[PDB]
This record gives structure tokens, C-alpha cells and sequence, in this order.
RNA sequence: UUGAAACACGGACCAAGGAGUCUGACAUGCGUGCGAGUCGACGGGUUCUGAAACCUGGGAUGCGCAAGGAAGCUGACGAGC
RNA sequence: UCGUUCGUCUGACUUGGGUAUAGGGGCGAAAGACUAAUCGAACCAUCUAGUAGCUGGUUCCCUCCGAAGUUUCCCUCAGGA
RNA sequence: AAACUUUAAAUAGGUAGGAUGGCGCGGCUGCUUCGGUGAGCCGUGCCAUGGAAUCGGGUGCUCCAAGUGGGCCAUUUUUGGUAAGCAGAACUGGCGAUGCGGGAUGAACCGGAAGCCGGGUUACGGUGCCCAACUGCGCGCUAACCUAGAACCCACAAAGG
RNA sequence: GUGAUUUCUGCCCAGUGCUCUGAAUGUCAAAGUGAAGAAAUUCAACCAAGCGCGGGUAAACGGCGGGAGUAACUAUGACUC
RNA sequence: CCGACUUUGUGAAAUGA
RNA sequence: GGGCGGAAGACAUUGUCAGGUGGGGAGUUUGGCUGGGGCGGCCAAUCUGUUAAAAGAUAACGCAGGUGUCCUAAGAUGAGCUCAACGAGAACAGAAAUCUCGUGUGGAACAAAAGGGUAAAAGCUCGUUUGAUUCUGAUUUCCAGUACGAAUACGAACCGUGAAAGCGUGGCCUAUCGAUCCUUUAGAUCUUCGGAGUUUGAAGCUAGAGGUGUCAGAAAAGUUACCACAGGGAUUACUGGCUUGUGGCAGCCAAGCGUUCAUAGCGACGUUGCUUUUUGAUCCUUCGAUGUCGGCUCUUCCUAUCAUUGCGAAGCAGAAUUCACCAAGUGUUGGAUUGUUCACCCACCAAUAGGGAACGUGAGCUGGGUUUAGACCGUCGUGAGACAGGUUAGUUUUACCCU
RNA sequence: AUGUAAA
RNA sequence: AUCAGAGUGGCGCAGCGGAAGCGUGGUGGGCCCAUAACCCACAGGUCCCAGGAUCGAAACCUGGCUCUGAUACCA
């Protein structure tokens, strides 16, 4: 009748029976959140490739 | 706690865009006019029986508020606002500290 | 709660007037030119124990003025009535214990009863045994007296109002004690049901506002407004004061 | 129910009745028809066993084909690693 | 309800019949007593298959996969997202 | 010395171990620099024996949705409590959801997880009878005139003679 | 409300309640009044009952304290603060 | 309980406009 | 004389609005956590240290504490200086007033709680000030990788200070706070009022404030013993179970008592246990019911032995008495008072020891107590009512089934 | 307010 | 058992940080034959024990104590 219960018994269990899912590794890494003046530079020289 | 009569800082007015001299005041809340919508709503809610059909507030618990600070620029003449941190005595233009 | 006793009364169910033997309303003569203008003589003929009223009754048989009758009438005794007298009616009436007569011959500091107060409403104050009124004064100047009551109160009315002079007979009654709750049912049955009377405080809270409790008590001013509304007004009404009255609050 | 053979509850026995259905809106999955269209659903004509079936209208009925704005209003200038 | 034993018995006594008051109403020498074996709000029918986060039941076979009592929020801890 | 620390373990934590790498050439920039100076990108050409062991198809991507959200026991760390078959946590496993062999009997102690059969061999535990297997081969101690003593948990014994 | 008879009903009107008075310059609705307005409207003045101010009322509901010292044996405390 | 409007007419004075 | 006779008289009164009163009446509410619940407290928001087991996360009504503020400086910055303390000296002047020199790793201060950080500063004094500003995103912390709070790092402005580098988007860092609807305010020389206009009003858009502390945010007091329902052994009071602090019972040591003599008989200071008739603790079974104190009756069992049979010891001369041994075969009473178990007295006795069996024993009784509804007092409550205060009256149902 | 017991 | 309250002159009580008084008692005089009473002056205290902050405590808060008062229920 205490109802405030708590443990992390099982929980490694749940967490690594489908794995602990790492994320699939990128070419062509995201740029968003980037230095904006960083940026703005890497945009317009694309802008001016040839 | 003291704030100064007369600050600089920034009006955004198309016409100033720059840190100019604004007199300062403190914001006190404008009084209830009897026909915003919400009010000729409530009114006609209210009217009628079944009584009090809003909700009314009373478990009061804050005591203090905070002040928000009506500067006006000595340069266009148009207000903008700032709210400070909640206090409970409050002056402008007090003797500076010693 | 429930309705209140109090409440209960105005309904008429039981609590109407036991007047099963009761001989007929007890008043004047319907007022007219020769008791205007003179005198009628009537006789009494029977002095009639009324149940439920603790004056007796005199019968008196008028003679009809224009048709040609009997008027068994049917008076409030006054003390001194009996049998053969002979009892005149009207404004030149003279001033003798059973005539009645108008205020405007009733001498200052006279003793009068069943007093109208309409002229012609046929007798309203000084009735119960043993009470009179006394004409204190007269103005003439708008044709009206005082008397004070048996309440100890003062009262203008017009001087066409007729009295019997005297007091009603039956005085001191309320004098001895009962001494019994059967002499007081035997009181009440004739009058009406109003006896026993139950403490409110040994009630419970939804039939009495003093109700309930562990204890008996009121457990509030048993002083109540004169507004308060039906069912709460119980208790002591719109009461000046209370506790044993002493002094001049006596008077 | 964490724990039932329980000193936990229901249950004497048999027969029959007895409990996730039907409807409106939506959603994903699948099948089928057509496919920038698709729906014929309210009506009309027909229907010789027929409350069925079949035909008809739509050139703007619904959804879709165009979105952003609170509203006035504006509305996709043609992709590279 | 029965038995022996008890209270009262000219009295505010006992009782028949007629009649009055019918439900948040009646009546009460007051116990929330009595109002047809029902009264701290009768009975009857209807709204009504009222609602329940609570208890009980929830009916055929094989095959294969097969957990949770943990985080966060909720007048939330017998519940739900 | 839990709310002290110079020093400072063990177990546990993170990252890297190449084809998602480098070097040349010639181009862009509205960034950067005193400045081809850098930063990055862009086009192109070259290389790069696969860059420790072992293992092996993957949640790789998504949709719809169920039940659950009362836990309990054990070895170890551990907080309150005098302690509890108590209350609360940490790591893991078990029962719950699970039979089967052993511990006589037991949900979670020991062995071990399973289609239905025939054959062989074992784990835990045992070989005096119940009860399948030795009254086996050896060596010591105990003699209990108290119910000697006789299974991991486990069904206790203490100070002391 | 108390509950025959006898005897007697001490103190408190600050609390709660009841009640009485309104000089009037506290507070105070609708209506009606004036001003501004182009009008909706806003404003101000006026403004009843009620409260607020002021008296009474306990056989109205109710209530009715502490702390120290002191007698020429001790104790106790007539007395005192 | 109280105020205003209403049924609600007729005419007289005193203070206010 | 066209008045039936009076009384009041355009006031009462009817009708409708308007204000006050209105438990007389209606409706409803009366939070959660909790070693039952109530009361207490806030462990609901939230900070620091510890528990937290050397990454992270980590609970309890665990511990020690904090917060709902304060600040135009106690914010920004630049310059200059060194703080607590200690040693020696100096008129009045001393332990302590002010001055000077030396040493001074921070033993000071930094608004507040604790922890961390700092010595040409983050501290002290002075200088100029307003970055405590504007726009909208990103990221972290919580975390569902949602919001809020707070914080960080860029961007586009405008600025402060410094000669400059730079620093600066509030306080040295870690807490100091607020959603929807509504009202109110700021802004564009903005949009709509949908027949077109002028012109007040109203709604808009973006950003603020007024607050929900139960702090992801209902608008809300009690009582019930007259009580009702759906449920719960998720949860109390009886029994039993684990535990045994508390209760009872026994050892070891031996400082002393025992007139000389620690141990005849004790045995303090400590300490080791045993038991499970009390109570505490828990909440495991039982809430679609296990009949709840006591007495009466009857039986059985235990030994931790009071008596009785045999013995040992003595501070045993005889009598009595005390300590222990195998011993549980036999015995253990009549009564006053109390509902009592307990207790206490009177008397007899060889003795009036202690204990269990669902605190044995209610289809065995009794119903005194307790534990409904009546009623009374005392304290509390404004009250309906409460009392682990005293009082009085208050139904005790079935066996014929199996053993 | 008051006035040795000590003659 | 917790929750509060108050501890201040010999006594009973005031007290809002600059910090000690009210009534009564004590002391020396005066009036009196004398004592009161009265008149004029005089001395007062470990602000309950140990802390902390705080220009600055007796007060703010925290530990150590004594007396007093409260709420201690359903079984
Ligand atoms: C006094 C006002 C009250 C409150 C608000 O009006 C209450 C409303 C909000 C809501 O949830 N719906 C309602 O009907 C009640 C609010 O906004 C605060 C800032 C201050
Ligand atoms: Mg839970
Ligand atoms: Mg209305
Ligand atoms: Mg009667
Ligand atoms: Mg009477
Ligand atoms: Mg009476
Ligand atoms: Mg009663
Ligand atoms: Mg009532
Ligand atoms: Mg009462
Ligand atoms: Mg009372
Ligand atoms: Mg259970
Ligand atoms: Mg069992
Ligand atoms: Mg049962
Ligand atoms: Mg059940
Ligand atoms: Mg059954
Ligand atoms: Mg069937
Ligand atoms: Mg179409
Ligand atoms: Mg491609
Ligand atoms: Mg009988
Ligand atoms: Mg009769
Ligand atoms: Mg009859
Ligand atoms: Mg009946
Ligand atoms: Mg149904
Ligand atoms: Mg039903
Ligand atoms: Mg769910
Ligand atoms: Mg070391
Ligand atoms: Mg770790
Ligand atoms: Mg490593
Ligand atoms: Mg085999
Ligand atoms: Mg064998
Ligand atoms: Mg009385
Ligand atoms: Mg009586
Ligand atoms: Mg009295
Ligand atoms: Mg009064
Ligand atoms: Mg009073
Ligand atoms: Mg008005
Ligand atoms: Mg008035
Ligand atoms: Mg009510
Ligand atoms: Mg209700
Ligand atoms: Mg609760
Ligand atoms: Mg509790
Ligand atoms: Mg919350
Ligand atoms: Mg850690
Ligand atoms: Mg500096
Ligand atoms: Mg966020
Ligand atoms: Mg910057
Ligand atoms: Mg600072
Ligand atoms: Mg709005
Ligand atoms: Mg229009
Ligand atoms: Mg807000
Ligand atoms: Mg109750
Ligand atoms: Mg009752
Ligand atoms: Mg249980
Ligand atoms: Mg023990
Ligand atoms: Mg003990
Ligand atoms: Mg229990
Ligand atoms: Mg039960
Ligand atoms: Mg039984
Ligand atoms: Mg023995
Ligand atoms: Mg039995
Ligand atoms: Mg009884
Ligand atoms: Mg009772
Ligand atoms: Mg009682
Ligand atoms: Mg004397
Ligand atoms: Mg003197
Ligand atoms: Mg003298
Ligand atoms: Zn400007």
C-alpha cells in the first residue's frame, strides 16, 4: 500500500534485449546548429562553384 | 528596491533604432472597461439563475508581483516595457546608496 | 428538517377551534335608526354558559323595530346582569351597568366593555372575563375618545363606537391555580388542540431549530429577527429584552 | 493473487438459455475498380419472377488536384551531392 | 406468539363507526416514533438497460512468437495517458 | 570521521583500432588573415593486402496495435530499525509465466529448462531397509548413565567450564 | 425556557445574537437629475432599506483568572503586593 | 424589509430651481 | 334632494424591476502522501552535503540544512590595492580606539543555506556607467529526450567600459517560480467589422503583466452512534506466524556485603544467553464474517517445584528457615470488595507455586463489562455532534449431517 | 491610624 | 508523548536592535514623643546556561534547562 515504489530492476534487461540502438554513422554529417558565419560562407561559395 | 528615473537603453521605434534616454514610470493596471467581449460574455453568463458560473479565485498564495517598468524615449514619444524581478518594496529615483 | 409545529398550525387540519358547542358569535345589535336616534328596551332572558369562553353569555330579546319578531341577540355579560333586567339600546340610553351606550355619552372615567371600534363592528375590546376599558377623554372637535385598553395601551376611537358599561362578568378566574393536567386538558379540548406542548430542546434538529444535542440546549440567541422566515421564527420574537422584568421595564 | 490444495471466495447434480455485438466519424494493414481523377450515394427512364437489375446526370456534389496567413491578401520562376 | 409474574382500572381511561391531514408532506405527552410486516423521507410506474476508476463470469482445437510491476505527468497511488 | 582528506585501489565508465582514409593538381567564398594566410567546400587523378582476437545476417526503416504499470526470493554492496519471514535502494539471476531430477515435505537452494518414442552416458544427490546403487576397499577420532550424530539455504545455540 | 411545594436565583452587555434612535458631512442599487459627446457612452452630484457609529437587553446564546509574600515553636494564612 | 415605475386622478401653500 | 351607511384615501394595494436579510429551503464540496486512518509534518515546487556502493541514474515520514527573498548596486567594466591573524612599537591609550614596519596560500570577503571557485581577483576603494537592451532560433539541465524555470554558445543590431586586447544578453556557479480562457498594457502612421465610405467602439497580430505555493495549474466546511452502497485482508482492532527492544527466567567475572572470610547466602560495575503467558514492531492468512473480556464447567498437558517421598549444602546445636538435586505421581481451598484477569485482605491448610491448549472452553451457559439505536451529567464544539470520562435500560438463532 | 510583657 | 508559553531588580511584570524600566520592596534623611502613613533624595540587576550572525542583543534564530498550558480518537 506504499505507493511509492522505484527500482531499475529489470530495466537493463528491457533496455538491452533489442539492443541499445547506436544511430547510423553519416557521410555527409548534419550542419544544423553550425556557426551561422561559418555557414553563410560554405552556402554561397556552392553558390559559386563552377 | 531602487531604479532610476531616466535609463538608456534600446527603442525600437523605426525612427530611433538606438540607445536613447527613456524616462521611466511604473506600470499600473489600466481599469476594467464594460465592454470587451469577454465582459458583455461574462455579463450575459452571470445573468439569469444558477449564480456564480465562472470560477472565482481564492486560494491566494504570491505576495509579490512583478513590476513592469513603462519607459518612454525623450525622442519619439512612444512607450515600450520591461518587467523586473519580483520585489516587494519598490521606488524610483531613490536616494542613491551610501 | 421537516415543517415546525409552528408551521403546522396555519394548515387547519387538527388545529382548528373545538366549537361544536359553542352558542353562536357574541355581540352587539346590528345598528340602526331607532339605536341611532333613542332607545330600544330589551330583556334579558337566560345567562348562558358559552364553552370555550370563560364570559357568560346574556340572551336578550329585543323587539324587532319595523317587523314584527323576536331578536334572540345574544351579549358578553357584563358583571351585574341577571335575569328580568331590562337592557336599552342606543345613544340616550341611560347610564346604567348592561345598557350600551355611544363614547359620546359615556362620562370621563367610566368602565366600559366589548368596545367596537368600527362604528358597528359590534363589540372588539374589553371582552375576556374580568377586563374593561376607561374612557380617559374626549375631543369633540373631531368626534373622537380615547380608552385605555386592558393591554395598558391608549386608543382613539370614533365616539359613535358603542360599549356596555360595567365589566364583563367571570373576573378573577385566571386566578386559581389548575393544580392538575387534567383540569388543563379539560381546559383545552373546548378550545382548541394546543396542549401538551413539547420543549423544542427536547426535539431533534428536524423538526425544532433547538433540537438535538448531547446535551439539552438551545446552542443559539434564542432571540430571533422579526423578519426571519417562517420556520425559523421560533422562539423569542423581535424580543426588547429578556430576563425577569424589573423596574420601571415592569410597568 | 508476489504466493491456492488451502483454515480465501463460487461450485449438490443434470438439461436447455447465457456474455466484445450493431451503428456514425477516423486511422493503419490488405484486396478489388478506375487512376489526376474518382465517386451515380439524392433524383429520373426503365424493369412482365423482382423493394432486384440496367441506363442516365457532374460543366465543377464530396474528397483530391496548392499552400501560407489571424485577416486584408499572396500563391510554388523548374535540383545538386 | 405462549406460560406463570406484573402496570392501570372513574380516570389526561378503554373502545366501534363516520370524518379531517398524503410524502420533503402528514401526525407526533418527542422514541426520528407512526404513515398497511416497508420510514434518518412509504408504495407504484416511468426517465432506465441510470452511472461505477469496484467484485464476479467472459463458451472450440493445433501451431508459432511471447512480456510487465519500470521512467514522466494527472485531486494522482484500486485508475488512466 | 557518511555530511574530513594529501595519497588512493579492484570491479564498473568513455573513445580509437582505416575503404565514411590520405596526397597531388585547379577552382569558389559574401568567412579568415598583414598576406595563398587559413578554414572549408568543389572538380579531377592517383594510391591505400582490408589495418588487433573472436563471433554473426541485421531494428536497417516504418506502420498498427495488445497486455503491463500491486511484485516477490536469493549471493554480494547498503539506509531505518534492537531485530523481523520488516520497510527502502544498487548489479545480476530466478519465481511470477516452468515443467523435470535432488534437498523427506517447500515458487524462486543445488542440477537443469522440455515435441512424441527406442538405445547409451551423466549433472545435483546418493549405495543399511523403506529406495535404484557397496552392509565395498582403506586410515583415524567419538562411547554420549541429556533423545550422541548424521545435507548449501535449513529449521539455531552463546559467554564460559 | 424551567418543570409541584419550601428556599433562592450572585457578577458580566466586551464576544454572538435581538432591539431602539437617526442631527447628519461614513458606506450605499435601479430609477430619476446635470455636464461632455455627432451618438453609443462616460462622468459627477443626489441616493431608500441594510451595514457602520450610538444606547438596552443574560429566567437571550453564553462566561465567571493567575503569581508571590505573611501570625512570636511548626504548620496554615485572617493581612499585604 | 425597502426604493422607483404602475393602477394614479383633483388643487393649495411653503421651500428649490 | 338621482349617493345604501360608514372609515381610510389617491396613501395602502395589485403588476415589474432594483438593493439588504434569508440553513427557513435547494444544490454541491469537504485534496494527496502516510509503516491502518486521524491529528502531526510537507518528505507535492525546490537547493546544497551525505546515504548513493570512485562514470550516469538511484528510494524511504533517512540524515544536516535552505528557498518563495535582497540588490541601480550587492549588475557591467577599467584602474589601483591585499584579506583573517600574528610579532614588535607609538601622548592620554589598557585585552580591545588610531598610526608604522615585518610575516602572512588565504586560515578573510564574496547579501542569504551548504558545497565548489578566486589573491596585480571573483575580495577592498575609486573612475565612467546601464548588456538587468532588441529579434528569432540552437543546445544543455528535467526529460516522454515534452513544456516551464534556469543556464550556455553563436548569429543580426545598437551600446557600455578600457589606451587596447577583450569583457558585458543581470548577481562567482549550483535554488529564488507560473499553462488555456479572461482583463490590462506596449507596437505598426498594420488587418476586420463582410453593401461603399467618413468616425467613436469592438475583435485581431507580436511581446509583456494580473495566478493558480495542491506549485503540468477544480471555484468548495463539518458531522453521523440513525447511517446506505461498490469493494478491500492492496488496510486496522482478535488468533496464529517471523522478531523479542519491553516482560519473565538462568549463567560467567568478582568490587564489596556476609562482626575476621569474594563465592553459606548474596553479588554492584560489565557481560552471555534462554523463553514466548505481556507489550512493542510488522501487516503474512482471514473483511461474499473464524462470534471479541470475564466468570461458571470439565479435561488434558508443561516445569521455570509451593507443598508432599528420598537426598546434598549452611553463617544446619534442637525447632524453624535459606540454596540446590532426580523428580510433574498427588495436591493447590472457603470467602468480603471489583464486571474484572490482575490486586488486596480474613480463615483454614502440608501448601494455598507458576503455566498452555485459537490469550482452551458462547449451536456449553451468563451478558456483569464492552460493542448499535433511548436517556443523563462533566469537559470540548457556535452547531449537527465527540470523549481511550462516569451512569442507567438494552434479542444470545440451528445440529436431524460427517467424524 | 496606632502606643512597655520588662512592675 | 509531542505542540506551544514564560523565564528580565528582593517580589510580580514592562519591553519594536541607540543598550533597563513599571508598581512594590531596600537604603539616608525630614514631619512625629515614637512607629506607620506622607515628603525629599540614594543604590539596582550574571536581561534562564552555551553559540552564531548582526553598524549593534536581553529581543533573530539554534543548541542546554525548569515550570505552565494544550490535543492524545475508531476498535
Ligand atoms: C484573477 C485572474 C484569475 C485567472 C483566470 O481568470 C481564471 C480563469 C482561467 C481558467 O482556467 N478558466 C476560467 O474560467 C478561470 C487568471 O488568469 C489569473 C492571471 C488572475
Ligand atoms: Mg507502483
Ligand atoms: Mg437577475
Ligand atoms: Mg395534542
Ligand atoms: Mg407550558
Ligand atoms: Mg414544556
Ligand atoms: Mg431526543
Ligand atoms: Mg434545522
Ligand atoms: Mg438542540
Ligand atoms: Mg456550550
Ligand atoms: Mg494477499
Ligand atoms: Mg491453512
Ligand atoms: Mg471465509
Ligand atoms: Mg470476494
Ligand atoms: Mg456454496
Ligand atoms: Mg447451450
Ligand atoms: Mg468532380
Ligand atoms: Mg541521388
Ligand atoms: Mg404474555
Ligand atoms: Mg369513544
Ligand atoms: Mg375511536
Ligand atoms: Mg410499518
Ligand atoms: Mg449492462
Ligand atoms: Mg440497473
Ligand atoms: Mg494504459
Ligand atoms: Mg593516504
Ligand atoms: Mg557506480
Ligand atoms: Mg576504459
Ligand atoms: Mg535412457
Ligand atoms: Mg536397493
Ligand atoms: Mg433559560
Ligand atoms: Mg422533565
Ligand atoms: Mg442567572
Ligand atoms: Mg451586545
Ligand atoms: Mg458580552
Ligand atoms: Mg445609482
Ligand atoms: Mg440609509
Ligand atoms: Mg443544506
Ligand atoms: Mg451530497
Ligand atoms: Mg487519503
Ligand atoms: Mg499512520
Ligand atoms: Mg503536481
Ligand atoms: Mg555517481
Ligand atoms: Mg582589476
Ligand atoms: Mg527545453
Ligand atoms: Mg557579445
Ligand atoms: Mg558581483
Ligand atoms: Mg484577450
Ligand atoms: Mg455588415
Ligand atoms: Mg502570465
Ligand atoms: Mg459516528
Ligand atoms: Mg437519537
Ligand atoms: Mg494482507
Ligand atoms: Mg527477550
Ligand atoms: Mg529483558
Ligand atoms: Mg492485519
Ligand atoms: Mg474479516
Ligand atoms: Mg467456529
Ligand atoms: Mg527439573
Ligand atoms: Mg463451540
Ligand atoms: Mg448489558
Ligand atoms: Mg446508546
Ligand atoms: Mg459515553
Ligand atoms: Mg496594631
Ligand atoms: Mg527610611
Ligand atoms: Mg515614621
Ligand atoms: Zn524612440
Amino acid at each position: 500500500a506504499k505507493s511509492k515504489n522505484h527500482t531499475a530492476h529489470n530495466q537493463s534487461y528491457k533496455a538491452h534485449r533489442n539492443g541499445i540502438k547506436k544511430p547510423k554513422r553519416q557521410r555527409q554529417a548534419s550542419t544544423k546548429g553550425m556557426d551561422p558565419k561559418f555557414l553563410r560562407n560554405l552556402r554561397y561559395s556552392r553558390k559559386h562553384n563552377v | 528596491v531602487n531604479v532610476p528615473k531616466t535609463k538608456k537603453t534600446y527603442c525600437k521605434n523605426k525612427e530611433c533604432k538606438k540607445h536613447t534616454l527613456h524616462k521611466v514610470t511604473q506600470y499600473k493596471k489600466g481599469k476594467d472597461s464594460l465592454s470587451a467581449q469577454g465582459k458583455r460574455r461574462y455579463d450575459r453568463k452571470q445573468s439569469g439563475y444558477g449564480g456564480q458560473t465562472k470560477p472565482v479565485f481564492h486560494k491566494k498564495a504570491k505576495t509579490t508581483k512583478k513590476i513592469v517598468l513603462k519607459l518612454q524615449c525623450q525622442s519619439c514619444k512612444h512607450y515600450s516595457q520591461r518587467a523586473i524581478k519580483r520585489c516587494k518594496h519598490f521606488e524610483i529615483g531613490g536616494d542613491k546608496k551610501g | 428538517g421537516r415543517v415546525i409545529r409552528a408551521q403546522r398550525k396555519g394548515a387547519g387540519s387538527v388545529f382548528k377551534s373545538h366549537t361544536h358547542h359553542r352558542k353562536g358569535p357574541a355581540r352587539f345589535r346590528s345598528l340602526d335608526f331607532g339605536e341611532r336616534n333613542g332607545y330600544l328596551k330589551g330583556v334579558v332572558t337566560d345567562v348562558i354558559h358559552d364553552p370555550g369562553r370563560g364570559a357568560p353569555l346574556a340572551k336578550v330579546t329585543f323587539r324587532h323595530p319595523f317587523r314584527y319578531k323576536h331578536q334572540k341577540e345574544l351579549f358578553v355579560a357584563a358583571e351585574g346582569m341577571y335575569t328580568g333586567q331590562f337592557v336599552y339600546c342606543g345613544r340616550r340610553a341611560t347610564l346604567s351597568v348592561g345598557n350600551v351606550l355611544p363614547l359620546r355619552s359615556v362620562p370621563e372615567g367610566g368602565v366600559i366593555c366589548n368596545v367596537e371600534h368600527h362604528v358597528g363592528d359590534r363589540g372588539v375590546f374589553a371582552r375576556a372575563s374580568g377586563d374593561y376599558a376607561i374612557v380617559i377623554s374626549h375631543n369633540p372637535d373631531n368626534g373622537t375618545s380615547r380608552i385605555k385598553l386592558p393591554s395598558g395601551a391608549k386608543k382613539i376611537v370614533p365616539s359613535s363606537c358603542r360599549a356596555m358599561i360595567g365589566q364583563v362578568a367571570g373576573g378573577g378566574r385566571t386566578e386559581k391555580p389548575m393544580l392538575k393536567a387534567g383540569n388543563a386538558y379539560h381546559k383545552y379540548r373546548v378550545k382548541r388542540n394546543s396542549w401538551p406542548k413539547v420543549r423544542g430542546v427536547a426535539m431533534n434538529p428536524v423538526e425544532h431549530p433547538h433540537g438535538g444535542g448531547n446535551h439539552q440546549h438551545i446552542g443559539h440567541a434564542s432571540t430571533v429577527r422579526r423578519d426571519a422566515p417562517p420556520g425559523q421564527k421560533v422562539g423569542l420574537i423581535a424580543a426588547r429584552r429578556t430576563g425577569r422584568l424589573r423596574g420601571q421595564a415592569a410597568a
